[PDB]
RNA sequence: CGGUAGGGGAGCGUUCCGUGUUAGGGAGAAACGCGUGCGUGAGCCGCGUUGGACGAAGCGGAAGCGAGAAUGUCGGCUUG
RNA sequence: AGGGUGAAAAGAACCCCCAUCGGGGAGUGAAAAGAACAUGAAACCGUAAGCUCUCAAGCAGUGGGAGGGGGACCAGACC
């Protein structure tokens, strides 16, 4: 009973090339190029989800540096971050940041109760 | 309905020896042009192409004076463009046993004459009235003289489109 | 020309029709100085407490920016370099971020008197290459800065400014003049801090 | 000497709308040419 | 039956005219009369005002990440194992209570601080796509990953004001 | 020249990285006291 | 380079360049107007002002210069007959030319050179 | 609970046959185009201002049964 | 190597562009399906509308997303 290939082929194709519209050029037209181009982009997908927790961290720990700095002349990130800790508080990175920008008087609070414990 | 029904007469020549390129060269200059300048161009035009070219312009012209009723002063070259046609291939032999392809190329023209005056009452009344005086207006009549009124080239013209369908003064 | 025809007229009135409604329900930006948790209007918007912030437009205009100026007399070359790239960036502020300007204009002036430990004043080379072969070029320290000095002083900035767009767009932020005296007044320049202990040369 | 790759489609465009350009001035010095045909003051010219 | 008349006169009738369509009838209401600005109202309507909430916000620990609660508002988290639709659950870890006239700083938790939150859903997940691939060893996976998710409303932030608070007092 | 240089794995050995000095080696994690015991994360009110 | 070349190529070799504007002047005298390519008319000039100033004077030895330039006799009497004539005012200038529409075949720019 | 050579387990789909001259179908089938739908994936389910007469699901059977590589191969169309 | 207009040639009278071919109307037809005629994918060639590129270095994607636009009903979302 022969079987011709029919449009078992073309879904396939069809439903990769969904996936590479606004490829620029031949990456969004070839199927062969196309078929590549996919695993890549899937691919550079699955590593920077892994990046991003990361840079993140990366990110907010640089914000909260600047803003401490603010203070004292010879304050950091390090002497907060291990300041935080003496004194059992348990917020981490992305909320000193995020308070950090959107309600810097709250991060001087902060700052201050560290301080009056420490002292 | 839409507008093309009203301004537009369309023009297809078919299979005319112009390969598709050298065509699209003069195509080009014409797209836009009232179709007086259009004429005298490409009369005095150095290219080939240009004659077939007039040929069909002087053709939709007559068209739209002789079926659709338009005046010939107002008629402008909207929409112009060149595809691909039927292309004929022969093999003529090189040198040393080896063969080579020519191609003849043919070509679709496809003119589409579009009449300015046409809609102008709606137009220049539409123009005549500021953006709150015209949204004032539209809230006496029906849905039915809302749609008879703004189906003009007003819509696009302005680039009013997506903004009229969020003031609520539509249905889709 | 600007056609004063209906047709213009008609499509600008319409623009600002467009532009009032959107303007009216977008939320309004609040600037960042004490700026509180949230304004009821936010709390009506997207998410942006627990997402990370990053600026809008309104943040980061031009016009805002804070003025620096460094007097560099006696200052040492590269430990003032730093503090300057710091500045210029943003890295000191809390809303840094590194895709965007968030740094401030920074003007040195006296670039003549900047200061240089030990020999390099002797040693220090500055080359440049023209592209052609045998087409090396090389200054010391002392010739340059007696030719052209603001030179000396953009190029070690210049440095330490990430490379790039962003980069390049940040290096005209540095605005450096020889004598003591800048025409920037209008701008008021505030002076730059200097948490370095190094920093300051005396002899 | 050969083309070791082939043209992208988009420089391409770009090469052909140039030689598409002198359709442009062609169409100037026609149009021109028509509007000083069209007063017959032109003892320079001459068509039949 | 005007817009029958019309297409039916642009039909007939080609090129039409503004006289069918609008009649010499309508003038149009007076920019500044009332019939005019119920008009106006109606279809370029005025920003209204927003609705009140409390001015207070918590940060509050849920499956071990931090979020910053503001009452009124849904917020996405993990999977609450044997959280159903409508259910009043109260979170008891919160480490940070901010109020514009206070702010309350746990060490490490605000003391009988509750917020009382209500799940509105239980989801799953913008499905991930994870690929695993290696070149030339002729190797891809390719494997699709839901996370379940569960969908909560924040209500009220209460029992804080017993505990000590702090303030920038200049 | 009667002396070899340092290509591939050779060089890596060399060059890499080190802590020598004894008093970075045995360093270590800081050691914070123990937390009170916390609360339960989420409680059903019903 | 060329600086200071002055002469009218035509895009043939001499022999064939000579031969060409005895032709064509034949041809105009013969005619009294006549139409040719651009650069053809504009070489043209030359020749048929020097038959023309030639037979101003009609000696024996003009004529003669003139019986060899131009290929039919016929129209070098005729010439000798004329130009005394019609011609006798007019220091020198003796040809208009008045262009064209450009060839259909080649595009080639044409004219028309006429004895004024 | 990384994985090549390689071995084992569990599946999806294509055309055809049984049920079956089935259910359904000019009140629009196949196909074609789409999806804020559901799958670990192969895919499924839903939708159509296309199309114009066929043909599912279930429970089974059979193969000319799945393509991106063969300086494969045949047509079509580019580049230069 | 070159198959499939329609049930039926009813294969398009007449007018217009018009040297023919080719076309636009009218008329035939359930549909124009209009003779290079049935479904009509891809490459490839274009046309229009939305955003956008002329200090820029790059297997062209991806995570972050400034600014701008679009169709919504869970308007905090999607494109
Ligand atoms: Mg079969
Ligand atoms: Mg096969
Ligand atoms: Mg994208
Ligand atoms: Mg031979
Ligand atoms: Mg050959
Ligand atoms: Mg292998
Ligand atoms: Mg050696
Ligand atoms: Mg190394
Ligand atoms: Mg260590
Ligand atoms: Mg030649
Ligand atoms: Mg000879
Ligand atoms: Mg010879
Ligand atoms: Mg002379
Ligand atoms: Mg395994
Ligand atoms: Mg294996
Ligand atoms: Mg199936
Ligand atoms: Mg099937
Ligand atoms: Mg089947
Ligand atoms: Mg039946
Ligand atoms: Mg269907
Ligand atoms: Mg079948
Ligand atoms: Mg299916
Ligand atoms: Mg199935
Ligand atoms: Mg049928
Ligand atoms: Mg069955
Ligand atoms: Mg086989
Ligand atoms: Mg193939
Ligand atoms: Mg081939
Ligand atoms: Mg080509
Ligand atoms: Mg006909
Ligand atoms: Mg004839
Ligand atoms: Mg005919
Ligand atoms: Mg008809
Ligand atoms: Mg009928
Ligand atoms: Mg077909
Ligand atoms: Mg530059
Ligand atoms: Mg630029
Ligand atoms: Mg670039």
């Amino acid at each position: 009973t022969r079987v011709k290939r029919g449009y078992i082929a073309r879904r396939r194709r069809k439903k990769i090339r969904f996936f590479a519209s606004s490829f620029r050029g031949a990456h969004s037209r070839l199927t062969r190029t196309i078929a590549q181009q996919k695993i890549r982009a899937l691919v550079s997908a699955h590593r920077d989800r892994d990046r991003q927790k990361r840079d993140f961290r990366r990110l907010w720990i640089t914000r909260i540096n600047a803003a401490i700095r603010e203070r004292g002349v010879y304050y950091n990130y390090s002497k907060f971050i291990h300041d935080l800790y003496k004194r059992q508080l348990l917020l981490n990175r992305k909320i000193l940041a995020q308070i950090a920008i959107l309600n810097p008087n709250c991060i001087y609070m902060i700052y201050n109760e560290i301080i009056k414990k420490e002292d | 309905p839409e507008p093309g029904k009203c301004d537009e007469i369309t023009t297809r020549g078919y299979s005319i020896s112009m390969s598709v390129d050298k065509a699209r060269r003069v195509i080009d200059q014409i797209r836009g042009r009232s179709y007086a300048e259009t004429l005298m161009i490409l009369e005095l035009m150095p290219y080939r192409a240009c004659y077939p070219i007039f040929k069909l312009i002087y053709s939709a012209a007559a068209n739209a004076s002789h079926n659709k009723q338009f005046n010939k002063a107002n008629l402008i070259i909207s929409k112009a463009e060149v595809n691909k046609g039927i292309t004929l291939k022969k093999v003529k032999p090189r040198a040393r046993g080896r063969s080579y392809m020519i191609k003849r190329p043919t070509c679709h023209i496809t003119i589409v004459l579009r009449d300015i005056t046409h809609f102008d009452s709606y137009d220049k009344f539409l123009e005549s009235l500021t953006p709150k005086k015209l949204i004032a207006l539209l809230g006496l009549m029906s849905t039915g003289r809302r749609r008879e009124l703004l189906c003009g080239r007003f819509r696009e013209n302005h680039k009013i489109k997506s903004f009229l369908y969020k003031i609520a003064l539509f249905k889709r | 020309r600007k056609s004063t025809s209906a047709s213009t007229k008609c499509t600008e009135e319409w623009r600002q029709l467009k532009e009032a409604v959107k303007k009216e329900f977008a939320i309004p930006h609040v600037p960042l100085d004490q700026r509180w948790m949230f304004t009821l209007e936010e709390a009506t918007g997207p998410d942006i407490w627990n997402t990370t912030w990053y600026p809008k437009s309104a943040d980061h205009v031009p016009t805002d920016k804070k003025w620096y100026v460094v007097d560099a007399t006696d200052l040492i070359l590269g430990r003032m370099a730093s503090t300057i790239a710091i500045h210029i960036r943003g890295k000191n502020l809390a809303s840094y971020t590194p895709s965007v300007d968030m740094g401030a204009f920074v003007i040195v002036v006296n670039a003549d008197k900047v200061a240089v430990s030990g020999k390099k004043r002797t040693q220090k080379l500055y080359r440049r290459h023209s592209g052609r072969p045998g087409g090396l070029k090389e200054e010391t320290f002392d010739q340059l800065q007696k030719r052209i000095p603001e030179r000396i002083i953009e190029h070690a900035v210049r440095g330490m400014l990430p490379k790039g767009r962003l980069g390049r767009y940040l290096f005209n932020h540095l605005k450096v003049y020889k004598g003591a005296e800048h025409p920037h007044q209008a701008q008021q320049p505030i002076d730059l801090p200097l948490r370095d202990k190094r920093i300051r040369v005396e002899k | 000497a050969v083309p070791k790759k082939r043209t992208s489609i988009y420089k391409k465009r770009i090469r052909k709308n140039i030689w598409k350009k002198k359709g442009y001035w062609a169409a100037l010095k026609a149009f021109s040419l028509a509007k000083s045909l069209s007063t017959g003051n032109s003892k320079s010219f001459f068509v039949r | 039956l005007k817009a029958e008349f019309e297409e039916f006169q642009r039909p007939p009738n080609q090129k039409p005219q503004l006289s069918d369509v609008l009649p010499d009838d309508f003038q149009a209401p007076e920019p500044g009369t009332p019939e005019y600005n119920d008009i106006i109202n109606q279809f370029l309507p005025k920003k209204g005002p927003p609705p009140p909430r409390e001015e207070i916000f918590a940060v509050v620990v849920i499956g071990s990440r931090q979020y910053i609660v503001i009452p009124g508002r849904w917020i996405y988290t993990q999977r609450l194992k044997g959280a159903t639709v409508n259910d009043k659950i109260v979170l008891n870890k919160v480490l940070l209570v901010g109020t514009k006239a206070s702010t309350y700083i746990g060490t490490p938790i605000v003391t009988n601080a509750a917020v009382h939150a209500v799940v509105e859903e239980q989801l799953l997940d913008d499905k991930v796509i994870v690929f695993k691939y290696k070149k030339k060893k002729n190797y891809r996976r390719n494997i699709g990953h839901r996370q379940p998710i569960t969908r909560i409303k924040i209500t009220g932030i209460t029992g804080y004001e017993d505990y000590p608070a702090s303030t920038l007092e200049a | 020249s009667s002396r070899p240089q340092k290509k591939g794995t050779a060089h890596h050995m060399k060059t890499r990285p080190k802590k020598t000095a004894r008093w970075d080696i045995k360093r270590g994690p800081a050691v914070y006291p123990p937390l009170p015991p916390l609360p339960a994360e989420w409680t059903i009110v019903s | 380079m060329k600086h200071g070349r002055k002469i009218h190529r035509l895009s043939r070799p001499a022999d064939q360049r000579r031969a060409l504007l005895r032709g064509l002047t034949t041809q105009l005298l013969k005619h009294g107007r006549i139409k040719t390519t651009r650069a053809k008319a504009s070489a043209m000039r030359k020749y048929v002002d020097k038959m023309i100033t030639l037979a101003k004077e009609g000696s024996l030895h003009k004529r003669r210069q003139a019986l060899g330039f131009i290929y039919e006799k016929q129209i070098v009497h005729a010439l000798f007959a004329e130009v005394p004539e019609r011609y006798g005012d007019r220091n020198g200038g003796y040809t208009r030319i008045i262009r064209t529409l450009p060839r259909r075949g080649d595009n080639a720019p044409m004219a028309y050179i006429e004895l004024v």
